[PDB]
């Protein structure tokens, strides 16, 4: 299974600069293209090495729609502030993600089309690619307009047809990189946070994809142990630790479980000095 | 307008061995809105060539952004991130624990 | 590819 | 750097106001102002601005090309770099030309539209300005002609971040920061993509209907003018208006509209002939 995603971002910042866009582009959790309003260049970039092969046609046709898109939610920040009846003094977010996940045969499985301003959720292209999720009273006349304008229809024929096709073609163009699995590299940790119990740390290092399960257990029941999110190690591959505060001379009762896309046998640690 | 406190975490991109060149990260996330002021500290003093992530989301709408720099630890040095945004009236300060 | 956007 | 910016506008009329803010470092700071090239000079023989520069009475000696330094303390030169220019155009100072739209007002989504600016005063340059609009005018060169001097703003391809209220200025060959008074506002409405209206004969009035929840239907005939009337909900889930027909002409266009976006209207109905 593989996603692609775009993630934009439009603030409205009065006196303390003009309002700026930033949408990035995923495949999965590799970051390929970028685009920043506040940047001379005013084109898309490449982000990821495998893209840059992509020919000027590539570059030129998405600037142009990435720009558009700068151009009109910008806009969209002011139209938020009538529907709302919000001064032009205010900072304002306005935030949008746009993409599809296919199978392992290729196929299309979902497709997502969201705003969210201010924080919360907005409009949002329903599970079925058909029909509209208004949060408010601003959204519902958002929604009738793009009834009206059958934004439902093309969006829905985007999401199954050309962004599928072309998460396809970027999976192809960077395989090695978007279709490696690199395994956790994994080690614990005991310090002794008091005479009566320590902090046993399950530690997993150098994985990708994201997604991962670390669990701990107590002669083999879950132990539901502090568990940080996931974090970008810089080099493309990802970081994540799950701690349990143990009794001194138990230790042996504990055991880590790791499950990734990269082991083909879940991992089974247990503390060993 | 939600306003959500930065998630802050330090840590290095490898596992740090004195003397041997490495990244210091510090990695914000779950904050919203998204202007978010981030420095990396030697010795509680910025350090000048830190490069970041471009500002994306999660599917909470919630943003984060990767800080790093390159920087080779010793015994000596203390490092940490330094972190501001309208939810902190005072910049929070994370201290990176090798241990 | 970049989608196609619309005005709310 | 710092960020300069003028509040309300940097297009201001004279006895106006207008405040130059200088954002450095995370806060309006104590700064200082410099005009023109004399960015190691500052105006006003060095005032320290404390909060912001409040202009409240504008005169054309204020029009220019600004430049703020915050104060740093804590940096060799006590001050930061040379921030963005904000350039203050002063209006008033001619009498106003005149705008029209070619070929007309209402500009259909994706094409273009030209907004030409135009006086019987020979003015040098024309400006084009969208109101609202924090971005710098548009700035063109007036050409003269058989006594008329005038300047064709192209605008497109139209979409609705264009559409709305434009005004245009004209300065002489002398005086560019001093500006006319502005035009007659011209309201420019982009035409779709919402879908358009079915207009036909009641089996009498003239019907716009669509399953689309328009809130207002316009009527327009070849002449030119504009009948406006609210929907009303009936007859199988459609939104309709019908207009009263009247006790002489024919070829009438429908479009729909939603409150709180008035200058986007759908895609015009088919012509309907009325004899
Ligand atoms: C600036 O001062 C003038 C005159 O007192 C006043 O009309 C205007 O509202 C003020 N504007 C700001 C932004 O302080
Ligand atoms: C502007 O467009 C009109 C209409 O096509 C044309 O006649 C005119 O020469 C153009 N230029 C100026 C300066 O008006």
């Amino acid at each position: 299974s593989h996603s692609m995603r775009y993630f934009s971002t439009s603030v409205s910042r009065p006196g303390r600069g003009e309002p700026r866009f930033i949408a990035v582009g995923y495949v999965d959790d590799t970051q390929f293209v970028r685009f920043d309003s506040d940047a001379a260049s005013q084109r898309m970039e490449p982000r990821a090495p495998w893209i840059e092969q992509e020919g000027p046609e590539y570059w030129d046709e998405e600037t142009g729609k990435v720009k558009a898109h700068s151009q009109t939610d910008r806009e969209n920040l002011r139209i938020a502030l009538r529907y709302y009846n919000q001064s032009e003094a205010g900072s304002h977010t306005l935030q949008m993600m746009f993409g599809c996940d296919v199978g392992s045969d290729g196929r299309f499985l979902r497709g997502y089309h969201q705003y969210a301003y201010d924080g919360k959720d907005y409009i949002a292209l329903k599970e079925d690619l058909r029909s509209w999720t208004a949060a408010d009273m601003a959204a519902q006349i958002t929604k009738r307009k793009w009834e009206a304008a059958h934004v439902a229809e093309q969006q829905r024929a985007y999401l199954e047809g050309t962004c599928v096709d072309g998460l396809r073609r970027y999976l192809e163009n960077g395989k090695e990189t978007l279709q490696r699995t690199d395994p956790p590299k994994t080690h614990m940790t005991h310090h002794p946070i008091s005479d009566h119990e320590a902090t046993l740390r399950c530690w997993a290092l150098g994985f990708y994809p994201a997604e991962i399960t670390l669990t701990w257990q107590r002669d083999g029941e879950d132990q539901t142990t502090e568990l940080v999110e996931t974090r970008p190690a810089g080099d493309g591959t990802f970081q994540k630790w799950a701690a349990v505060v143990v009794p001194s001379g138990e230790e042996q009762r504990y055991t880590c479980h790791v499950q990734h896309e990269g082991l083909p046998k879940p991992l089974t640690l247990r503390w060993e000095p | 307008m939600i306003q959500r406190t930065p998630k802050i975490q330090v840590y290095s991109r490898h596992p740090a061995e004195n003397g041997k060149s490495n990244f210091l990260n510090c990695y914000v996330s779950g904050f919203h809105p998204s202007d978010i002021e981030v420095d990396l500290l030697k010795n509680g003093e910025r350090i000048e060539k830190v490069e970041h992530s471009d500002l994306s989301f999660s599917k909470d709408w919630s943003f984060y952004l990767l800080y790093y720099t390159e920087f080779t630890p010793t015994e000596k040095d203390e490092y940490a991130c330094r972190v501001n945004h309208v939810t902190l009236s005072q910049p929070k300060i994370v201290k990176w624990d090798r241990d | 590819r970049y989608p196609l956007t619309f005005g709310w | 750097k710092p960020f300069l910016s003028a509040w309300p506008s940097a297009v201001v009329p004279r006895g106006g106001h207008v405040t130059l803010r200088c954002h450095y470092r995370h806060r309006f700071n104590n700064f200082m102002l410099y005009k023109e090239d004399r960015i190691h000079v500052p105006i006003f023989h060095g005032r320290l601005f404390q909060e912001s520069f409040n202009m409240s009475p504008v005169t054309t000696a204020h029009a220019g090309n600004y430049t703020c330094r915050g104060s740093h303390p804590h940096s060799p030169t006590g001050w930061s770099a040379a921030s963005n220019p904000v350039v203050i155009m002063v209006t008033g100072n001619h009498r106003k030309p005149s705008l029209l739209a070619h070929p007309g007002p209402l500009v259909k989504s994706g094409e273009r539209v030209i907004l030409q600016c135009w006086s019987d005063i020979m003015f040098e340059h024309f400006f084009l300005h969208k109101e609202g609009i924090s971005k710098d005018p548009s700035r063109l060169v007036g050409q003269i002609h058989d006594g008329v001097s005038k300047a064709n703003f192209s605008i497109g391809p139209m979409m609705f971040a264009l559409a709305g209220t434009y005004r245009c200025y004209g300065s002489v060959t002398h005086t560019p920061y001093q500006l006319s008074a502005p035009s007659d506002p011209l309201d420019i409405v982009v035409t779709g993509p919402y879908e358009k209206p079915s207009l036909s004969a009641q089996p009498v009035t003239l019907s716009c209907s669509s399953r689309s929840s328009y809130d207002m239907y316009h009527l327009s005939r070849e002449g030119g003018a504009e009948r406006r009337l609210p929907a009303v909900r009936k007859v199988n889930r459609t939104f309709q208006a019908d207009f009263p027909l009247g006790p002489h002409g024919g070829t009438y266009r429908c479009f729909g509209s939603f409150r709180h976006s008035p200058y986007e209207w759908s895609d015009p109905s088919d012509p309907l002939l009325v004899s």
